[PDB]
Parts: structure tokens; sequence; C-alpha cells
């Protein structure tokens, strides 16, 4: 397809956005200045992303195009691409593209980027055997049969579609980087064929069995976040792993992890773990996430001298002191535990994020010199004192101490009681099983600001 | 405070990464997800303003993804903000400023 005679740009390129670009691309002052076929022949690459383009009518005349970026447009029809057989690379993500038949014969393509469209039928991909990179996330694909001869593929995504059946991957032994996340995938048996896999991302699926991964010894990154994993015995064979994400599963036994000493990120939050002794030789960790488990003794963690990021929120932790070993911590999370003495945190010079809400913390003085904090949390503490004897005029000391070392005055005090530093004093006519008080005090340490708040219960005998 | 229930790892992405895209950087998390569903979004340059959509976030799961390779001698850094809402449209958190460093 070719123009004969000099022709206004705005009559080849009917799109306002695109004639504007092609005006510049071809080097012309006005969208009405004419161009000939030879002018058009010299355009071999085009970067027309993010220009609000609604049509690519006219791109057919750029017969020598090898590489195009029309990502982030409003394209639907892509029919002007049909005969551009010299195309090797297409980036066309984030359009409203439904029909990809116009791609069917673009046989020389090695890179094809189609994520965020509304594609269902990928049968037009079948003959594109030179493809080594293909991206199809965030479309509405149920059937991948059309990938079966794409035996040059190295990089492949179709995250967030509705593909259950991975059988059509069986012969793509060249694959190295695969993402199958958010599909309805239960059975990954076919992945056992993919011996060259270095990266596998399979988050938010319904995978309970990982024995297919066993011979996949070249994997260095695996993400199985949000599955139904429990037995991970298989992972002990993947000694090349450096990045392992297993959060949101049902995992309790971590011994298969012990020898995976090249790991620098491990995620294991929202599992069923009480024992982290298998973790102690993983000294190369920088990120460890252990939130939402069943932890109490976190002493194995003191070994992990390199960590800069640690999550521990929603466990059953009393003794925070192993973390004080971890001199290079920049972000620490332990909301919703049972920590009281925070004084071992004193030796965390590098801490920026300290997230310590809903624990049993009465005294902030040991955090005074943590002046690189830019994000802080300390609200909704609680504790119950050991009981004391009921007297009509019973009194207890306020123990709540701010970062300055001054006591924080109670916000409220049950049973009509009242305060004179340091003491809270009730005037109680008949036996009552318990009295209480609250506090609530805005505080900033360095540049991190929180409300330090709590409820203290006092049982009476 | 601004922390609220935010839980977010530091973000730095190598330039010239290989596909496939999008590629997960970190999962952004509000611990208010314990009271009910939280819905996640991002704003900033690289997000909703030019260059638009270099970064995206999955709105159920909080997965923050880069959608293309980066080049360090073009933009070496990016500043975004995260956002957490309930089904009701209500902020459950104060938007958090996020630094994304492009690395070697
Ligand atoms: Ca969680
Ligand atoms: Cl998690």
């Amino acid at each position: 397809a070719t123009i004969t005679q000099d022709t206004p740009i705005n009559q080849i390129f009917t799109d306002t956005a695109l004639a504007e670009k092609m005006k510049t691309v071809l080097g012309k002052t006005n969208v009405t200045d004419t161009v000939s076929q030879t002018d058009l022949d010299q355009v071999t690459t085009l970067q027309a992303d993010r220009l609000g383009i609604k049509s690519i009518d006219g791109v057919e005349y750029l017969n020598n195009l090898t590489q195009i970026n029309f990502s982030n447009n409003q394209l639907t029809d892509i029919t002007p691409l049909k005969n551009l057989t010299k195309l090797v690379d297409i980036l066309m993500n984030n359009n409203q593209i439904a029909d990809i038949t116009p791609l069917a014969n673009l046989t020389n393509l090695t890179g094809l980027t189609l994520f965020n469209n509304q594609i269902t039928d990928i049968d037009p991909l079948k003959n594109l055997t030179n493809l080594n990179r293909l991206e199809l996330s965030s479309n509405t694909i149920s059937d991948i049969s059309a990938l079966s001869g794409l035996t040059s593929l190295q990089q492949l995504s179709f995250s967030s579609n509705q593909v259950t059946d991975l059988k059509p991957l069986a012969n793509l032994t060249t694959l190295e980087r695969l993402d199958i996340s958010s599909n309805k995938v239960s059975d990954i048996s076919v992945l056992a064929k993919l011996t060259n896999l270095e990266s596998l991302i399979a988050t938010n699926n319904q995978i309970s069995d990982i024995t297919p991964l066993g011979i996949l010894t070249n994997l260095d990154e695996l993400s199985l976040n949000g599955n139904q994993l429990k037995d991970i015995g298989t992972l002990a064979s993947l000694t090349n792993l450096t990045d392992l994400d297993l959060a949101n599963n049902q995992i309790s036994n971590l011994a298969p992890l012990s020898g995976l000493t090249k790991l620098t990120e491990l995620k294991l939050g929202a599992n069923q773990i009480s024992n982290i002794s298998p973790l102690a030789g993983l000294t190369a960790l920088t990120n460890l996430e252990l939130n939402e488990n069943q932890l109490e003794d976190i002493s194995p963690i003191s070994n992990l001298k390199n960590l800069t990021y640690l999550t521990l929120y929603f466990n059953n932790i009393s003794d925070i002191s192993p973390v004080s070993s971890l001199t290079k911590l920049q972000r620490l999370f332990f909301y919703n535990n049972k920590v009281s003495d925070v004084s071992s945190l004193a030796n965390l010079t590098n801490i920026n994020w300290l997230s310590a809400g809903h624990n049993q913390i009465s005294d902030l003085t040991p955090l005074a010199n943590l002046t690189r904090i830019t994000q802080l949390g300390l609200n909704d503490q609680a504790w119950t004192n050991a009981p004391v004897n009921y007297k009509a005029n019973v009194s207890i000391p306020n123990t709540v101490k701010n970062v300055t070392g001054a006591l924080i005055a109670p916000a409220t005090i049950s049973d009509g009681g009242s305060y004179t530093e340091p003491d809270i004093t009730w005037n109680l006519p008949s036996y009552t099983n318990e009295v209480s008080y609250t506090f609530s005090q805005p505080v900033t340490i360095g540049k991190g600001t929180t409300t330090f708040s709590g409820t203290v219960t006092q049982p009476l005998k | 405070g601004p922390l609220g229930s935010w839980v977010i790892p530091p973000i730095s992405c190598p330039e010239n990464e290989k596909g496939p895209f999008p590629k997960n950087l970190v999962q952004i998390k509000s611990n208010k997800d314990k009271e009910g569903k939280v819905f996640y979004s991002i704003t900033g340059q690289g997000a909703d303003t030019p260059p638009v959509g270099v970064f995206i976030i999955e709105r159920e799961t909080g997965w923050l993804k880069v959608t293309e390779p980066l080049d360090r001698e073009r933009i070496a850094t990016y500043t975004l903000f995260s956002h957490a809402v309930s089904s009701n449209g209500n902020a459950v958190e104060d938007p958090m400023e996020i630094l994304i460093t492009v690395t070697d």
C-alpha cells in the first residue's frame, strides 16, 4: 500500500493525534504539508505512545516499519498493521483492542506486547513462531492453545485472565520467564517440562501441589503468594532461588528452606509458622516477612545480620530482643503483639519506619535517639496489671512515660477516679472486680508522628 | 499519624529490565484490610501524570508493577503516592509518598 503523488499528512493519517506526530516525525511545519512515498519509506521506527491516538489509519503506508510503540492510546481497530511484515516488535498495551486477526501474518515479530486490552481470542498468534517475548496480561483469555507452536518464546505473561489449562505450554522448552498469576490455575504439572525457567510468578492462584517445580533447578525467582501451599518439601531442590515469595498460604514447615542460602528476599507472612529455626543460616536476607503467623520465639532471627526490612505484625511475640542484633534495620513492623520493653530497639540507629501499635508499650524513652524515623506508629496499646487488693480508696501509679521521660496524664479514668501525678485514685463504695484508665498522646520521634494511646486494666481482689 | 496501617517496602527498580511486563515491584498493604476490604491506587508522575502508566497498582491485591523498562539517564527517580479506600470510597489511609529509585 503506497501513495503516489505528494499528499497532505492529514489525509494519510486521519487521526488528529497521529497526523500531529507524523508531522514532526517526517519533519514538517504543518499537518497539511505534503509528503511523498519516499519520505514515508524512510520511517522505520515509531514511538507514538501516550498520545491519545484513536486510529492508526495511515500507518500501512509506512511499509518499512520495523518497531512500533503505540502503547497507552485508545486504539481498537489495528487492521492497518496487516501487511507491515517487516515488523519485528510491537508495544500496544493499554488500548481498547479486541480483535487481533490483523497480527496474524506479522510473521517476523519477536516481541509482542498486548496487555490491558479486551482480547479473548488469541488464535491469530498461532503462526508467530519467531516470537520470543509475549505479554498478554489483563485481557479476557480462557484458551491458550494458540501458544502451542510458539517454541521460541523466552518471556511470557498472561497474568489476570481466566486460563486454567496450561497444557498448551508443554513444548515451549525455551521459556525462561513466565507469569501465570491470577488465573484459575490449580494444576502446574506442565511446568515440570519447562526446565529453563529462571523466573516463575504464579500469585493469586489455587495451587496446593508444587512437586512439578522439582527439576526446575534454574529458578532464581519464584512467587507463589496467595495459594493453598502447605508442603513445600520440593523447594529444597531449587538451590538457585534468590527471591521467594510464599505469603498467604498454609505453610508451617520451613525446613525445606534451610539450604537455600542464596535468598535475599523471603516472604512468608499469613502462614501457619511457629518455628523459624530453619531460617537461621539465610544470612544474605535483606527482606524478611513473617507477619500473620504463630510466632513466639523469634531468636533464630538474630543471625540475619543483613536485614533492612522485617515484618512481624500479628503474632504472639513478647520478647522483641532478637531484632536488636539487626543493626541495619530500616523498616520494622510488629503491630499487634505483646511487646513491653522496647529498650533493645535503642540499638537500631538506621530505623526509618517503626510500626509498633497494639502492643504492651508503656515507656518511649528508649526510642529517644531514633531520629531518622519518618514514619511512626504507637497507638492502641493495652495491658492488664497484676491484681491488687480492693480498698474503697484504692490507688495505682500511672506508668505511661513519653519519649521526653515525662509521664503522660490519663485521658479518661474509670469509675469516677482521678489523677495527681504520679497517682490514680478511686473512691469506690462497694467491691468492684476492675478499674481502668486510658491515655492518648500525639508524639513525634525525629520526623515520624503517631498518637501514643492505650488502655490499662487494673484487676482488684 | 501518616503511617496509619501502611506496610510498604522500599522501591528501587533496575533500568533495562527484561520482560515479561508488567513486572511486580512490591505489594502495597494496609493493615486496615483486617476490618474489611481495602482498594488500592497510585498517583504521581509515572502513574497518572506524564509519563503516564509507567507504574500501575492492582486494585484488589496492591501489587505495584512497572509496565516497561526504565532508563536511568532519562528519569533516575519517581515520586508516587499510594491510596487505600473501602468499598464505600472512604480513605482508610492517608496517602503515603513513595520513592522509586532506578538502579544500575
Ligand atoms: Ca495480611
Ligand atoms: Cl503478607
